[PDB]
């Protein structure tokens, strides 16, 4: 998750529980990546006080 | 009971470079908790540790 964070793009890393940096360094099970596409109006739209 | 307030630039390990965004710059954050009187934290309990 190093090359993931220090990226040349992803310029939204909305990261909750653990650092970006320390993330790196965790070890977990059942990992999932959800993924979908969204219109621009993207910004507070995925926190779970949203 | 040591105290530190040089505010200065979180480098992030994105890039070893002057700059804000990306640069996580400005060490406190601006968005105090207040939520004047309503939630859980609105900002009571003033301290003293003697």
């Amino acid at each position: 998750y190093s090359v993931l964070y220090n990226s040349a793009s992803f310029s939204t890393f909305k990261c909750y529980g653990v650092s970006p940096t320390k993330l790196n360094d965790l070890c977990f099970t059942n990992v999932y990546a959800d993924s979908f596409v969204i219109r621009g109006d993207e910004v507070r739209q995925i926190a779970p006080g949203q | 009971f040591e105290r530190d307030i040089s505010t200065e630039i979180y480098q992030a390990g994105s890039t070893p470079c002057n700059g804000v965004k990306g640069f996580n710059c400005y060490f406190p954050l601006q968005p105090y908790g207040f939520q004047p009187t309503n939630g859980v934290g609105y900002q009571p309990y003033r301290v003293v540790v003697l």
